[PDB]
C-alpha cells in the first residue's frame, strides 16, 4: 500500500506521547462532549426523591454517599473539562456548602444549549457575552423574589422549621429528629454579637441501636479510659497540664555524678521525697482531677492514686485545647500549682460505657456553655458516615442562614420566575444577544425536569402547569412531592425555603466556570508520568 | 563522517531546509497570540495540573519540541522576556517572516552574504528612523493610565483589565521617588481562592503569610507599634560540646533553671521596653521575628498581650523597614524606643487551614502588597503573569523619557522608509533591503487577520493613508477603517521595540550564516 | 479517527504542506537533466545492474520513491512519453513551479478558485500565442536533420549524435510513403555487442537474430529468392487419439516409411519449384519458416542447396513482404513463382555462440533496420533509448505542419503575452495570471544554471533584448549572451508542447483542489 507521511513543519517536532487538538471540533465539541456525560452521571442523585451511590476507590473503602461533592471527590477524574467543574463544585462547597449537583447541572444545561448555538452560526464572543448580560439580569432581578426573612435565631421553635427542608433533601423519612437536634445543638453554642464559628460542633460516631437512640450531649466526649481508681467524682476541678505528668529534666544532655555513699543511699530519697512534695502541693489547691497531654510515670500515678486525683492522658493537639476552651482554663507547660483564675470548673465527671465502648463523658448542667458534642448511634458506618455529612450540611446551612437573613421560594418557582423574567426582557433585546438570552433562559428548566424524572412523573405537563400557574399570578408555586399525580403545591404554606447568597454564589460560579469553558479554544497535551 | 559511522550529520541545503521548516512551524504557531483578538489555549502537564495563559514565553516552554532551532528561539524569547517584558511573540513572528524572506531569494542563486549586508543596512535605517519617530511626553498619570490599558487589554477581558491597571498604576506611584530608580522586589503578591469579582485592588500595607500561634494573644489590635527584629528566641546550645553533671533533684532544677534564664532576662528586658513604650492600655505592641519563638516566650509574652510572629522571609524585613520606617536590629544592645515602626490596624485573618496577618494604615508607606484573588490556579497565575507584565511595562515606560505609539503605524512607516532608501543603496543589496521592508509587515497582516478582515486589501488602503497624509495612521481591530494610533490611546515602547529589532536582527544573522547540523559526540551508552 | 483508530487523516494545512514539499523536491531531484550540459546518473538495481540513462521518465521510474503525488508525477511523465515522445522532465518542472507559485499565494490568504481560473486564463492565452506565432513549412531534408540533431544532441556527445540523426533521418526516408500516416513498428532494433559505438549504420533490409542449423549449408549466396511462409514441416500428430499395429518387423518398417509422407510431399513440392523456378547452378532459395524443422526435412534441403530459416518472429512476416515484395502464404495450394522475394547478399556472421543473418542489396526496401553496437549493455540501452527519442521527434515533426524554435524564447513571449494581459482580466485573477507567467520563466532559468552564468542578470538582459526587438531571441549555452533561436537551428515541436502545457494545467487543477489525503484501509494482519 501506500503510507502518508507527516505535516512538515508542527506535527514532525509534536514528540511522540503528546496530543493537539487545534481544530474546534476536536476540542470543543470534545469538551462539550465529555461534560454532558459527566453530568448525565450525578443526574438521577439530585432531588430528595433521588438515590444513593456507593462508589469504591483505589483504597479499598466503602463510600455510600449522596452528595455530589463526595462523589466528585471519589472519582479521579481524567479530562480538564470534567476538572473544572469538579473544582467549581469544590470552590462552591468550601464557599458556601450546600450547591454542588446544582451547579453541575446547570453548567451541563448551558454548555448543551450552547453546543447548538455554536453549530448553528453563534461565535463564541456574542455566545458569552449573552450569558453575561443574561447572567447579570439575573443577578440583578434575584434580590426583588424575597418575600420570606428569619426572625429570631436562638428559638428552637423556628430553627428546626428552616433547616427542614436542607435535611430532608439528604435524608428523606427521618428528618424531624436531625432537624430538632440540629437546632438544640446550635442554640447550646450560640453565643453573643453573632460570630458563629463552624467548630464549635464534634461528631461522635458509636455504634449502638438504631437512629432514635441517638441524643446530643453538653459538653465534650472521649474514647479513651481513666489511668487511675478515681471514677465518680462530683465537684470536679479540672486542672490540664500540657507538660507529661513526669519529673522534668534538662534539655542538654547531662548525666549525675556521685562519689561518695551518701549520695547514692540520698539520691532516690530525695527524689521520692520531691515528687511527693510537689503532688501533695499541687492536690493542696483543691484540684479533683488532672489532665496531661502525654508521657505518665509510675510514681507519679500512685502518689495521685495515694490522694485520690483522677488522671486523664490523651494525645491529639486539638482535644485538648477543645476541652480547655470549654471548661475555661488555660494550659501550662511546667508542673506549677495554678491559679484561682486557672482552674477549671465542670460540673460531673464519670466514666461510663454505651455500645461496648469505654468513654468518658463531660457533661455540664449549664444550659449555655462553649461547645457541644452530637452523639451518633447505628449499625453501618456509612449510615453513620451519611449522619455525620447531614449534620455538617445542617450547620453550614445554619452558619448561612446567620450569615444571611434573606430567604426565597424553593422548589422550583424561583428558576422559572427567572426564566419568565429573562425570556420576557431579552424580547425587546435587538442585535443577535437575543438568541444566547432565550438560551439562557431555556437552561433554567432543568431543575423542574430532574426533579419531575426523580419523582416519577411527566416533566413536560409539571412543566406547562408551572408556566400557565406563574403566568396567571401566583409567584410561590412549585411541583408537589407527596403525590403520584403530577400536579402543584404552594411552596410558602409548606415550608420549602432554602437560602438567598447560596444560591446567587451557586449562580456565579456556574457561569465563570461556563464562560471558562467557552473561553478555552485548542487543547495542548503531553505525556503521562 | 567516514571515522564515526554512528553520527548523522547534515550539508548545506539539508541543515538550511530543517531550519526553514522549523521556522516556519514556529512561526505558523504564534501566529494566534498578536493582539487582544487571539485565542487562549491550555495546557495540560504530566501530573494533571491545567494552565491557562496567553503570554508566547510560556507557551515557548511548555510546547514540548526538541530542537535545536526551537531551543534557540525559547532562549532568545526568555532573555527577551526576563530583560523587558512584554515582547517574544512579536519577535518569534518577525524572525520567521524575516527567515522565510531570506529563504525566499536563497533558493534563486544568491549568496547570504549579500542578504546579510543588506539585513544589516535595514536594521541601521531603521533604527535611524526610529530615533526620531519617538515622541517625548511629560509622562503624568493618564498615559500611564494608557500605556497599562493597553499592555492588559491583551491579556483579560475588560473590567478586570482596568482594575489591574489603576491598581499597578497606584502602586507604581506609591513606590515612586524622584532621585532613585524605579526599585522592584517591594510589592508583594499575595494569592487568594475566593472573591473573583471586583476584589484585586491594592493594599497600603503588607501582608504576610502567617500569623500568630498563641490563643490567648488580641485578634483585632488598633494603635500599636511595628518591633522588627531576627533574633534567636529558642533553646540555642554552645559552640563547644558540653554537658551537666548535677548531684541529686535540687541541681538538676538549677540546672533547668539556669539554661532557661538566658531567654527570661530577654523576656524580662522587651517587657520593660514595652511598659516604657506603652504605659496605659490604650495602645499595643506587635513584634516581628525572623527565626522560631519557643513556647516558654510565647506564654510570657502573652500575659501582656503581646501579638509576636515567628519565622518569616528575608524580603518581609525590607518591605516593613521601607513602609513603617523602623530599624530592623539584630540585638538587643542598644534598645531605644526611635527604633520601632507606627501602625494603626492590625487584624489576623483566617482561611481554613491558611492564616494570613492584614498590617495597613500606615504613615508614609513606601512598600504596597497586591493582594491576588482567583476562582482557580491557572487563574492566579495568569493574574500574575498580566500584573507582572503590566508593571514591567510601566517601568520600561517610566525609565525611558519617550513614548511609541502601538498598533502597526510604526511598522508601515519603517517599510516605506526602507523602500525610499531602496534604490539608494549600491550592490546586490536591494533585494535583502526589500526583504527586510515586506518582513516588518508581518504584525499588521496578522492583525487583521485576528481581527476578521481582508489582509492584502487592508495593508494597501492602510500604504495609501500613509502615502496620502504623514501621520501615525494605525490598524483598526473593530471596523478594519483606517485610524490614528496616537488619538485613541494605543502607546508601546521604544527600547523595547529596538531590543526587539536587535534580536531579531542577530538571530537572522546568526542562522543565515551556518549550513551544517553536525552531532558527533558521545553515545553515553555501555552494555 | 473515532470510527477507525488505526487510519492515518490529514487535514487541508497538512495534506497542501505535504504536496507542496514532494514537488518541490521533485523538481530539485529533476533539474540537472534539462538541456545538453547537464549530469549523467547511475542507477543500480537490487540485481546489480548498471543503468546509463539520461532520459526523465527513466529516472524517475527507477528512484525508489513511495508517494501518491510521486505515483501521479511519474504516471503523468509515463504516459507523456508513450504519447508524445520528449518531454519528461519539463512537466515535473513546471509542475513543481506552478505548485510553488500556487502556494506561495496560498499561504497569504487566498482562494484556489481564483488561482484555477487564473492559471486556465493563463493557459488559453498561451494556446492563442502558441497557435498565432507557429510558421510554416515544407519539412525538407534539412529541417529534419536539424530536428534530429537538437533532439539528439542533449542524448550524447557530438560524432555520436550526428550519426545517429543520419541513420534516424535515412530510416524514416525509407520508410517514408507518398500519403497516409507513418507506420511503426518496421525498423528493427539488433543489439550487438562487439567493435565500438562509433561503427553504427543502416542496414537496407532486415537482419535476423539466428541463423542456419545444418553444417552442410550455403553462408554466402550472390543471388538468391526469398520465401516467406509458416506451415510446419515437423511430424505433427492427429488431433484424435489413434494409434498403430503391426504384425511383424516387415509391417513396422513398411508403417514407418509411410508415416513420414505427409512432410515429404511438401519437401517435393518445394523441391520442384526451386528446380522450376532456378534450374542450373546459378542462383539460389532462402526459405523463411516460422516454426521449426524436422532434421530430415533440414537435410533434404541442404543435399540441393537451399538455406532454411526456424522458429521466426511474428513481426518479421510484414517487415520481409514490405522490403523483398514476396507473399507470407501458409499452404501449399497455389504455388505460383511469382509469390517469392527477391534479394542481392544473403550471408550470416558468427559471434562467438549467437549467429546472425543480414540480407542486403534490396531493389526497393520499405522496412529497414538500424544496427546497433556497444561495448557494454548500458550503452547500448541508452543508444536505444536516443534513436527511439529521435524517431518520435521526428516523426512528430512529420504529422504536424509547423515547427517551433527551441531555446527559451518561446516561454520569454507567453510570460510577455501574460504580463500584457493581466491588466485586461477583471476580479483576483491577475495575481494567478502572475504566478503562471512566472512558472512559465523556469526553463531558462534551469538552461542558464547548468551552463555555468547568472540566473537574473541573464533573465533580465534576455527580457531587456526581446522587449526592444521583435524576434525570437534564444538562450545561449557557450557564451550566455542572448542569440536567435530560430537561425542558428534550435526547433522543437508544437503539439508535444501542448500536450505537456494542458497535463501541466490538468495536474495543477487537481493538486489545487484536493485537501484530504484519508487512509482507511485494511491493514491485512490476520494470521
Ligand atoms: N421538600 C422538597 N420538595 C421539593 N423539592 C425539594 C424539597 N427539598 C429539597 N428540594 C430541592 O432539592 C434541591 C437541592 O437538593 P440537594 O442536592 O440536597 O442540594 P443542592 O442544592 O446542593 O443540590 C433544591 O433545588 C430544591 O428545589
Ligand atoms: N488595543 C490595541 N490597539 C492596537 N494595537 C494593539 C492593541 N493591542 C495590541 N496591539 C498590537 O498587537 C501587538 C502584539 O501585542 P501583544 O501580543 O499584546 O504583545 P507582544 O507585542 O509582545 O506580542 C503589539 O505590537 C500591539 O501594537
Ligand atoms: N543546442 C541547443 N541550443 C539551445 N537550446 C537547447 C539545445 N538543446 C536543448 N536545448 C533546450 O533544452 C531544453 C531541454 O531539452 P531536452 O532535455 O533535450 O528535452 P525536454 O525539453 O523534454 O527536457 C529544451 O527546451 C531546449 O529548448
Ligand atoms: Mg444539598
Ligand atoms: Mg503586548
Ligand atoms: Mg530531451
Amino acid at each position: 500500500a501506500l503510507h502518508v507521511p507527516k505535516a512538515p513543519g508542527f506535527a514532525q517536532m509534536l514528540k511522540e506521547g503528546a496530543k493537539h487538538f487545534s481544530g474546534l471540533e476536536e476540542a470543543v465539541y470534545r469538551n462539550i462532549q465529555a461534560c454532558k456525560e459527566l453530568a448525565q452521571t450525578t443526574r438521577t442523585a439530585y432531588g430528595p426523591n433521588g438515590m444513593n451511590k456507593m462508589v469504591i476507590n483505589h483504597l479499598e473503602k466503602l463510600f455510600v454517599t449522596n452528595d455530589a461533592a463526595t462523589i466528585l471527590r471519589e472519582l479521579e477524574v481524567q479530562h480538564p473539562a470534567a476538572k473544572m467543574i469538579v473544582m467549581a463544585s469544590h470552590m462552591q462547597e468550601q464557599e458556601v456548602g450546600d450547591g454542588t449537583n446544582f451547579v453541575l447541572v446547570f453548567a451541563g444545561a448551558l454548555l448543551e444549549l450552547a453546543e447548538e448555538l455554536l453549530r448553528i452560526g453563534l461565535s463564541v464572543s456574542e455566545v458569552i457575552e449573552g450569558y453575561e448580560i443574561a447572567c447579570r439580569k439575573a443577578h440583578e432581578i434575584l434580590p426583588n423574589l424575597v418575600c420570606c426573612s428569619a426572625k429570631n435565631l436562638r428559638d428552637i421553635d423556628e430553627v428546626s422549621s428552616l433547616l427542614r427542608t436542607s435535611i430532608m433533601s439528604k435524608q428523606y423519612g427521618n428528618e424531624v429528629f436531625l432537624a430538632k437536634l440540629i437546632a438544640q445543638a446550635c442554640v447550646s453554642i450560640f453565643p453573643d454579637s453573632g460570630h458563629f464559628n463552624v467548630d464549635n460542633i464534634r461528631v461522635c460516631k458509636i455504634l449502638g441501636s438504631g437512629i432514635s437512640s441517638s441524643s446530643v450531649l453538653h459538653g465534650m466526649v472521649f474514647k479513651k479510659e481513666t489511668e487511675g481508681d478515681v471514677t465518680s467524682v462530683k465537684d470536679a476541678k479540672i486542672a490540664v497540664y500540657s507538660c507529661p505528668f513526669d519529673g522534668m529534666i534538662t534539655e542538654t544532655k547531662g548525666t549525675v555524678l556521685i562519689k561518695t555513699a551518701e549520695e547514692l543511699m540520698n539520691f532516690s530519697k530525695g527524689e521520692e521525697n520531691l515528687m511527693d512534695a510537689q503532688v501533695k502541693a499541687i492536690a493542696d489547691t483543691g484540684a479533683n482531677v488532672v489532665v496531661t497531654g502525654g508521657k505518665v510515670a509510675d510514681m507519679a500515678l500512685h502518689y495521685a492514686n495515694k490522694y485520690n486525683i483522677m488522671l486523664v492522658r490523651l494525645n491529639s493537639k486539638w482535644d485538648l485545647r477543645r476541652l480547655c476552651k470549654t471548661v475555661g482554663a488555660t494550659a501550662l507547660p511546667r508542673l506549677t500549682p495554678p491559679v484561682l483564675e486557672e482552674m477549671g470548673h465542670c460540673d460531673s465527671v464519670y466514666l461510663s460505657e454505651v455500645g461496648d465502648t469505654q468513654v468518658v463523658v463531660f457533661k455540664h448542667e449549664k444550659e449555655d456553655g462553649a461547645i457541644s458534642t452530637i452523639v451518633l448511634r447505628g449499625s453501618t458506618d456509612n449510615l453513620m458516615d451519611d449522619i455525620e455529612r447531614a449534620v455538617d450540611d445542617g450547620v453550614n446551612t445554619f452558619k448561612v442562614l446567620t450569615r444571611d437573613k434573606r430567604l426565597v421560594p424553593g422548589g422550583g418557582a424561583t428558576e422559572i420566575e427567572l426564566a419568565k423574567q429573562i425570556t420576557s426582557y431579552g424580547e425587546t433585546c435587538p442585535g443577535l444577544e437575543q438568541y444566547a438570552i432565550k438560551k439562557f433562559a431555556e437552561a433554567f428548566e432543568a431543575i423542574p425536569r430532574a426533579l419531575a424524572e426523580n419523582s416519577g412523573v411527566k416533566a413536560n405537563e409539571v412543566i406547562s402547569k408551572l408556566y400557565a400557574v406563574h403566568q396567571e399570578g401566583n409567584k410561590n408555586v412549585g411541583l408537589d412531592i407527596e403525590a403520584e399525580v403530577p400536579a402543584v403545591k404552594d411552596m410558602l404554606e409548606a415550608g420549602i425555603l432554602d437560602t438567598y447568597l447560596g444560591k446567587y454564589w451557586a449562580i456565579k460560579l456556574a457561569t465563570n466556570a461556563a464562560v471558562t469553558v467557552l473561553r478555552v479554544d485548542q487543547i495542548i497535551m503531553a505525556k503521562p508520568a | 563522517k567516514t571515522l564515526n559511522p554512528k553520527a548523522e550529520v547534515a550539508r548545506a541545503q539539508a541543515a538550511l531546509a530543517v531550519n526553514i521548516s522549523a521556522a516556519r512551524g514556529l512561526q505558523d504557531v504564534l501566529r494566534t497570540n498578536l493582539g487582544p483578538k487571539g485565542t487562549m489555549k491550555m495546557l495540560v502537564s504530566g501530573a494533571g495540573d491545567i494552565k491557562l495563559t496567553k503570554d508566547g514565553n510560556v507557551l515557548l516552554h511548555e510546547m514540548q519540541i526538541q530542537h535545536p532551532t526551537a531551543s534557540l528561539i525559547a532562549k532568545v524569547a526568555t532573555a527577551q522576556d526576563d530583560i523587558t517584558g512584554d515582547g517574544t511573540t512579536s519577535n518569534v513572528l518577525i524572525i520567521g517572516e524575516l527567515l522565510k524572506q531570506a529563504d525566499l531569494y536563497i533558493s534563486e542563486g544568491l549568496h547570504p552574504r549579500i542578504i546579510t549586508e543588506g539585513f544589516e543596512a535595514a536594521k541601521e535605517k531603521a533604527l535611524q528612523f526610529l530615533e526620531e519617530v519617538k515622541v517625548s511626553r511629560e509622562m503624568d498619570r493618564e498615559t500611564l493610565i494608557d500605556v497599562a490599558r493597553t499592555s492588559l487589554r491583551t491579556k483579560v477581558h475588560a473590567e478586570l483589565a482596568d482594575v489591574l491597571t489603576e491598581a499597578v498604576v497606584d502602586s507604581i506611584l506609591a513606590i515612586k521617588k524622584q532621585d532613585e530608580p524605579i526599585d522592584l522586589f517591594m510589592i508583594e503578591i499575595m494569592e487568594m481562592k475566593h472573591k473573583s469579582e471586583t476584589d484585586t485592588s491594592l493594599i497600603r500595607g503588607l501582608v504576610l503569610d502567617h500569623g500568630a500561634r498563641h490563643p490567648d494573644m488580641k485578634k483585632r489590635v488598633e494603635d500599636a507599634y511595628i518591633l522588627t527584629c531576627n533574633v534567636s528566641l529558642e533553646y540555642e546550645k554552645t559552640e563547644v560540646n558540653s554537658g551537666f553533671f548535677y548531684k541529686s533533684a535540687e541541681e538538676r532544677e538549677k540546672l533547668v533553671k539556669a539554661e532557661r534564664k538566658f531567654i527570661e532576662d530577654r523576656v524580662k528586658k522587651i517587657i520593660e521596653l514595652k511598659r516604657k513604650v506603652c504605659g496605659d492600655s490604650d495602645k499595643g505592641f506587635v513584634v516581628i521575628n525572623q527565626k522560631g519563638i519557643d513556647p516558654f516566650s510565647l506564654d510570657a509574652l502573652s500575659k501582656e498581650g503581646i501579638v509576636a510572629l515567628r519565622r518569616a522571609k528575608r524580603r518581609n524585613m525590607e518591605r516593613l523597614t521601607l513602609a513603617c520606617g523602623g530599624v530592623a536590629l539584630n540585638s538587643f544592645d542598644d534598645l531605644s524606643p526611635d527604633c520601632l515602626g507606627h501602625a494603626g490596624l492590625v487584624y489576623e485573618y483566617t482561611l481554613g487551614e491558611e492564616k494570613f496577618t492584614f498590617i495597613e494604615k500606615c504613615n508614609n508607606p513606601r512598600s504596597v502588597t497586591l493582594l491576588i484573588k482567583g476562582p482557580n490556579k491557572h487563574t492566579l497565575t495568569q493574574i500574575k503573569d498580566a500584573v507582572r507584565d503590566g508593571l514591567r511595562a510601566v517601568k520600561n515606560a517610566i525609565d525611558d523619557g519617550c513614548v511609541v505609539p502601538g498598533a502597526g503605524a510604526v511598522e508601515v512607516a519603517m517599510a516605506e522608509a526602507l523602500i525610499k532608501h531602496k534604490p539608494s543603496v549600491k550592490g546586490r543589496a536591494q533585494l535583502g533591503v526589500q526583504a527586510f521592508a515586506d518582513a516588518l509587515l508581518i504584525i499588521p497582516k496578522v492583525l487583521a487577520q485576528n481581527s476578521g478582515f481582508d489582509l492584502q486589501e487592508t495593508l494597501v488602503k492602510i500604504q495609501a493613508e500613509h502615502s496620502e497624509s504623514g501621520q501615525l495612521v494605525g490598524v483598526d481591530l473593530n471596523t478594519g477603517e483606517p485610524m490614528v494610533a496616537a488619538e485613541v490611546g494605543v502607546w508601546d515602547n521604544y527600547c523595547v521595540k529596538k531590543q526587539l529589532l536587535h534580536s531579531c536582527t542577530v538571530i537572522a544573522t546568526n542562522i543565515l550564516l551556518v549550513d551544517e547540523i553536525m552531532r558527533a559526540g558521545m553515545s553515553s551508552l555501555k552494555g
